[PDB]
Parts: structure tokens; sequence; C-alpha cells
């Protein structure tokens, strides 16, 4: 789920922290 | 229409304010 699936509003960026390095 | 949305590739920004520095697993499949 890291894809342009977050395309109904902008996805909470602190969520896709998680995917850091 | 063009807001900050996440369509195509820009989604690549949105993951940039995760770590950016340090970078992060890109790798949408």
């Amino acid at each position: 789920g890291i894809g342009e699936q977050c395309c109904t509003s902008i996805c909470s960026l602190y969520q896709l922290e998680n995917y850091c390095n | 229409e063009v807001n900050q949305h996440l369509c195509g590739s820009e989604l690549v920004e949105a993951l940039e304010l995760v770590c950016g520095e340090r970078g992060f697993f890109y790798e949408p499949k």
C-alpha cells in the first residue's frame, strides 16, 4: 500500500513515516 | 484540480516527509 493508492485525499504523512528506511 | 494529492507518481513526495534524508523503502507494487 505505498503506490498512488492514496488518491482520495493526501493520506496522513505520519502514517507513511513507518515506511522510512 | 492541482492539489497535493498522490496519484500517478506524486506519492514519493508524501513519503519524502517520512524520512527524506535516510530515505525510505519506496518500492510501490
